[PDB]
């Protein structure tokens, strides 16, 4: 019976189990190309790997023997793209189609490009707790029904809102191995709070979500400010919603008077129909810029706020008596009381030589310029994202303005991957 | 069971 | 006195008479003087002979025939020519001036007609708010052949642009050039009646620090005047550019409709832009208010920056920033222009427009008139020497457009102007 | 009765 080794195969494709006689020197191209030959020989399997459900691992170095990568073992036939439900963070959700292999990093930068979103490495994946198809972005809502915004309104202490920031992704591994099923719904959000040539000639819609998450993040208190201030951000955005409604005059509802716009010469070459349809085209532009330029306001005032750019994690510091948090921004450390959200110390990147992550004990150690090291305890997820989160930010601030049209993930991977 | 990685933008 | 004989035309006791005329009462007033009197002696025999109650102070002594005040007190009447043939004038310093603004509405300020108008304008600004006074100037109407000053309404009707719109050549635009003010004399020294209109325009195309934080007046201003020079054509611009002038236009006048309403003219609150836990500290008709309150000066700042987006694009177009003066070029066959921009001096045709020949200023190692004929001499260090002449009135013209243009090349962010320095660039007398 | 003036912003 020569040296019959059954191998299970299960076809998410097809919701059918087939088992195969392998000898374990059979090829990763090998089983492959067995599957094809038993099922259906008319389909497209161009797209479909081999995924390692108990390795949680792809099987895409196809020259491997079955051996070279490890009988009774449980694979999947699986397509590597699948479809994404995401939510926007103008909180309209969303679906795309993602090759669940690629590394989450390049997963986000091609989603991105689909929505005309330049500099990917700022945005992310986050997890929530517990919609169109595309190759709207541009809607910008206002908080509608009052319910809409008070079923979101419930609120959340300092650690609660630490714990939410365990479920940014590794960029550095692939949909697949981070537990996303087929159609859950991930976060689209800004992750980086360091934001690179905002330029309102041609970043519209990056303007647009960066400002649709500064807005949800103020009136649901994921950030506070002064009653003073939040009486700015409400006449601000009632200010972006009525130029907003300037943009969609038409043909219809236009007191566009061109007789009262233009040189007597137009008046006189043309009949009104060229000269307002001419006025209407250049005024969507130019109404569209004032839209534009509003919402960049509404970024810098965000910006300009005492807790802006902060991302907060649960951490056990040296020497300290209690759980506090670890404070990560685009230029310093912060170490901070859980309870009252009180800075306690603040170390700058300009003065960390390096740090390192003992993966053993789940230890950050950052040293320093003319001070003693920092180091503290966190779990071993929020350990992996705060080292992606540090070696992120400091990515970004090699970012040159020289032009430099070319991401080199390969440093963003060596800065940010210790292969936990 | 370390990872180290050295700043580039360290100015001191 | 004791000469020889008795000079001509004194009186028994060696006195002769001197005719001052008081403006503000229409009459003439005769004192017997002697010619070793002072001016202030003049000034306070009048004061004696008029009103005593009246308020004197601002009163000073004019001669219209040598074009001068005297307000050198000490001066004696020998040491001036003051003879008894000399006409003189009792005249207040600080007068009524009519103004246009840049925006077409007519103001009247009150400004001391003895003060070089540099001064002057630069003491109009500051009572206007308005930062850089030495960018602007003033200049006399051409004859044909704060409210107000925030003010930025569209035209009423086809009819009242219409009778604006004058189709001259570009000959002359050039002759209306002929009216900027010398900067380094006074207003009386220059033919202006006190109840005659001049223009307050930007008079140099080079705006230092225009900052939409604290210049909205001047910036307002500055983009009437682009807005009006483009309707009446002082400026040219292709077919797309005036339909996005007037897009941007349109678009200004709809804000400032918000700027003007956001108090009670507004229901269009909803108070869905604000966390629930203000909703239930504060009762809905609070919030409303201080969202409004918070919103004029939010919706002011929209309307600066589309203004600011008309200035930039005015200022994008190729011919933006030229002041033309007729000129005969020293190999010419005919009337052309110099162009004056704020790097660079272009020889240009008369008729279209289209540049011949630049300079730049970098280059310009000094320049020089000869008044006696009227030519404009440029020397440079990568080519031969530039020569032109130009008429009187437009020979003092371009030399205080020229060395007022290296003088604001001199302004850097940090810094009172030097008016010495102008004046030292801007003056041939 | 020339006016010769230097520009200091030669370069």
């Amino acid at each position: 019976a020569d040296g019959t080794w059954e191998l299970s195969v299960h076809v998410t494709d097809l919701n059918r189990d087939v088992t195969l006689r392998v000898t374990g020197e059979v090829h990763i191209g090998g089983v492959m190309l067995k599957l094809v030959e038993k099922l259906d020989v008319k389909k497209d399997w161009s797209d479909h790997a081999l995924w390692w459900e108990k390795k949680r691992t792809w099987l895409l170095k196809t020259h491997w023997t079955l051996d070279k990568c490890g009988a009774d073992a449980k694979l999947q036939f699986t397509p590597q793209h699948k479809l994404l439900r995401l939510q926007l963070p103008n909180m309209k959700y969303v679906k795309v189609k993602v090759n669940f292999s690629d590394r989450v990093f390049k997963a986000v930068s091609d989603i991105c490009k689909t929505f005309n979103i330049r500099h990917p490495e700022e945005l992310s994946l986050l997890k929530k707790p517990r919609s169109p198809l595309s190759p709207i972005l541009a809607v910008s809502q206002p908080v509608t029904s009052p319910e809409i915004l008070a079923k979101m309104f419930k609120p959340q202490a300092l650690l609660d809102k630490a714990k939410t920031n365990q479920g940014w992704l590794d960029s550095s591994r692939s949909l697949m191995e981070q537990d996303v099923k087929e159609n859950e719904a991930l976060l689209l959000r800004f992750k980086y709070y360091s934001f690179f040539d905002l330029n309102p000639k041609y970043d519209a819609i990056r303007i647009n979500q960066l400002y649709e998450q500064a807005k949800w993040a103020l009136l649901l208190e994921e950030i506070e400010c002064t009653e003073e201030e939040m009486m700015m951000f409400a006449a601000l955005q009632y200010h972006i919603n009525k130029l907003s409604i300037m943009t969609s005059e038409n043909h219809l509802t236009t007191d566009v008077n061109p007789e009262c716009l233009v040189s007597p010469r137009y008046l006189k070459k043309y009949k009104s129909k060229q000269i307002t349809a001419r006025i209407l085209e250049a005024h969507q532009n130019v109404a569209q810029m004032s839209l534009i330029e509003a919402k960049m306001r509404f970024i810098q005032a965000w910006q300009s706020l005492p807790e802006f750019g902060i991302t907060h994690f649960i951490a056990r510091f040296q020497g300290g008596k209690r759980e506090e948090l670890i404070g990560i921004a685009y230029n310093r450390l912060i170490r901070m009381d859980a309870s009252t959200g009180d800075a306690i110390k603040t170390w700058r990147f300009s003065n960390m030589k390096q740090w390192n992550v003992n993966w053993e004990i789940k230890m950050v150690t950052v040293e320093f310029a003319d001070e003693v090291r920092l180091s503290f305890i966190c779990t071993e997820v929020d350990c992996k994202v705060v080292h992606e989160f540090i070696g992120g930010y400091i990515f970004l601030s090699t970012r040159a303005k020289d032009q430099n049209e070319s991401l080199d993930e390969e440093m963003f991977y060596k800065l940010t991957s210790g292969w936990v | 069971a370390v990872t180290t990685v050295v700043n580039p933008q360290y100015e001191g």
